[PDB]
């Protein structure tokens, strides 16, 4: 079985990559461009348009380079791919908040350090776009 | 890599063999007879076995042959580096 | 004798919370007309939002519950108090081989 | 969640379509086929990233149509045990709630959601609202629930939610 | 035991004697059958009132540990924002009289 809140992976999703809001509407937007500069001859699909407006109407990202700056500082610390994007994507305020989201977050490291870590999140987030 | 071995040496001497022509001669001829762009420059018939005649002896069909070695590996050929034989 | 005892109490008790425990997860949809036991899983196809309710696949019916035999969220205090009621009536043999 | 892995499908193409560039053909299939799909061991495919390789021609009797092993990097969605996410309430029912996250459908129970946002309906438009007004779950809303159990079904694969879990409502 | 009550499952204390217990913040006791029974069907939400659970605030144990409701909480409470005041009280006082009104 799989399990989510022990880390109870597959072995063809253990060491996967994983994306979040932004990453994937910038993915998607080259696509679109794709379209307009080109357009060529075939048509999309409404699945397309649906995909691409979920994933802005989600999104607290702008620029590339703020993205891959998020999922940095998530990574030198004991934590795992999983409890990454769940820190990077939803962008958690405060330390308490954290840890209520993944509950294999609390058997690991104090919140001394997790407010820090925070902070370079809260600072980098667009709040206007 | 670990299989194919014929940028190297070749053993089998180059030439076809009467099972590789009936395969050639009937693969192309099913694939012509499904619309399919002629290598050749059509001269007025409609026999989708004449066609694929044809094609044969101007050695402009675009297929590879693969010969697969009974120990476990293959080898590649081509038609131009094959010479029927009639 | 005195282990052959204690091997048969412990698959007595493991018997009723083991047919307790298959039993509460099994479905709650059902429709009358057709008679046909549909899970919670398909939801999200079955409903109209014409109408508010639920509906079938190759009919327009109305659904209702799925036959009250099984331990609901009602019901399951009924067939679990039946567990206990064991204790009482060996409490006399179990207190003397203890 | 959002995975980025290596996928291998076999794609199958029509002899008559060929055209000059072969290679260009294949790969214009390519995003009219895969996407839009689901696996139960990939997930959702929505779109392709950069093409990795393409194979050769492989031919097999009986079948007059030509495959090539294309390898490519495409994004997928495979949605675990215990993952929590935001939401899309779509429809509002008195036996649960309807809500999606994206193009998978999602369903809360009636034990999962509190005593408090009880069903009111004497409205017209269905809401889940508490006995002094304070907070209005209605159609539209961007909501949080936590996954309880997954399935995988040809495209539209479900997930189980909750709402009973704290520090969820409208985010 | 089996005086104090149970929540949901109702039937779990007459079923094994070495039952693994736990407690909470609110101050209930809860046996390990009521946390797998109610997170299924629910969350983390008080029986009698309205206590959010959030965090692993569970403390297991299988010696029967919550004997009696009145002196756990006793114990809770002082080791919480109690304990704490036996360093800033013997900054200022200098004689025995005010320690009996902290207990
Ligand atoms: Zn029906
Ligand atoms: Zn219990
Ligand atoms: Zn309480």
């Amino acid at each position: 079985e799989e399990d989510a809140s022990q880390l109870i992976f597959p072995k063809e999703f253990e060491t996967a990559e994983t994306l979040l809001n932004s990453e994937v509407h910038m993915l998607l937007e080259h696509r679109k461009q794709q379209n307009e500069s080109a357009e060529d001859e075939q048509e999309l699909s409404e699945v397309f348009m649906k995909t691409l407006n979920y994933t802005a109407r989600f999104s607290r990202f702008k620029n590339r380079e703020t993205i891959a700056s998020v999922r940095s500082l998530l990574l030198q610390k004991k934590l795992h791919k999983f409890e990454l994007a769940c820190l990077a994507n939803l962008c958690p305020e405060t330390a308490e908040e954290s840890k209520a989201l993944i509950p294999s977050l609390e058997g690991r490291f104090e919140d001394e350090e997790l407010q820090q870590i925070l902070d370079d999140i809260q600072t980098k987030r667009s709040f206007q776009y | 890599g670990e299989r194919p071995q014929a940028n190297q040496k070749r053993i089998t001497t180059p030439y076809m063999t009467k099972y590789e022509r009936a395969r050639v001669l009937g693969t192309r001829a099913l694939q012509i007879a499904m619309c399919a762009p002629v290598m050749v420059e059509l001269e007025g018939e409609t026999d989708p076995l004449l066609i694929a005649m044809k094609e044969l002896k101007a050695r402009k069909i675009p297929i590879i042959i693969r010969r697969y070695l009974p120990d476990g590996s293959y080898e590649d050929w081509g038609v131009d580096e094959l010479i029927i034989t009639d | 004798l005195v282990n052959v005892v204690k091997y048969k109490l412990d698959h007595m008790r493991r018997r009723i919370e083991t047919d307790e425990r298959d039993s509460t997860n099994r479905a709650s949809f059902k429709c009358p007309v057709c008679s046909s036991t549909f899970t919670d899983l398909e939801a999200n196809q079955l409903f109209d939002p014409m109408t508010g309710t639920f509906r079938c696949t190759f009919c327009h019916t109305e659904v209702e519950e799925d036959e009250s035999a099984m331990p609901k969220k009602d019901a399951r205090t009924l067939l679990a108090r039946f567990n206990e009621q064991i204790e009482p009536i060996y409490a006399l043999l179990r207190e003397t081989e203890d | 969640m959002f995975y980025h892995i290596s996928l291998e499908h076999e794609i199958l193409l029509h002899p008559r379509y060929f055209g000059p560039n072969l290679l260009n053909t294949v790969k214009q299939k390519l995003f009219t086929e895969v996407e839009g799909t689901c696996t139960g061991k990939y997930g959702f495919v929505i779109a392709v990233t950069t093409i990795d390789n393409i194979g050769a021609g492989v031919i097999q009797p009986g079948r007059g149509f030509v495959l090539y092993p294309v390898k490519y990097k495409a994004i997928v969605f495979r949605p675990f045990k215990g993952e929590v996410v935001d939401a899309v309430v779509t429809q509002v029912n008195k036996v649960g709630l309807f809500t999606e996250i994206g193009p998978m459908s999602c369903f809360i129970s009636r034990h999962s959601i509190p005593s408090e946002m009880e069903f009111d309906p004497n409205s017209n438009p269905p809401c889940y609202k508490t006995m002094d007004e304070d907070i209005v779950i209605q159609q539209d809303d961007e909501i949080r629930l936590k996954i309880v159990g997954t399935r995988v079904d040809k495209n539209d694969i479900f997930a189980i939610g909750s709402l009973m879990d704290d520090y969820l409502g409208l985010v | 035991m089996d005086d104090q009550g149970c929540p949901r499952c109702k039937t779990t204390k007459y079923r094994n004697p070495s039952l693994k217990l736990m407690v909470n913040v609110c101050g209930h006791t809860l046996c390990e059958s009521c946390v797998d029974l109610l997170f299924v069907r629910g969350a983390g939400n008080c029986p009698e009132c309205g206590t959010p659970l959030r965090k692993s605030n569970f403390r297991v144990q299988l010696f029967e540990d919550p004997t009696v409701d009145k002196e756990v909480e006793i114990r809770k409470k002082v080791l919480k924002i109690y304990n704490k005041r036996e360093e800033d009280f013997p900054s200022l006082r200098e004689y025995n009289d005010f320690l009996e009104e902290v207990e």
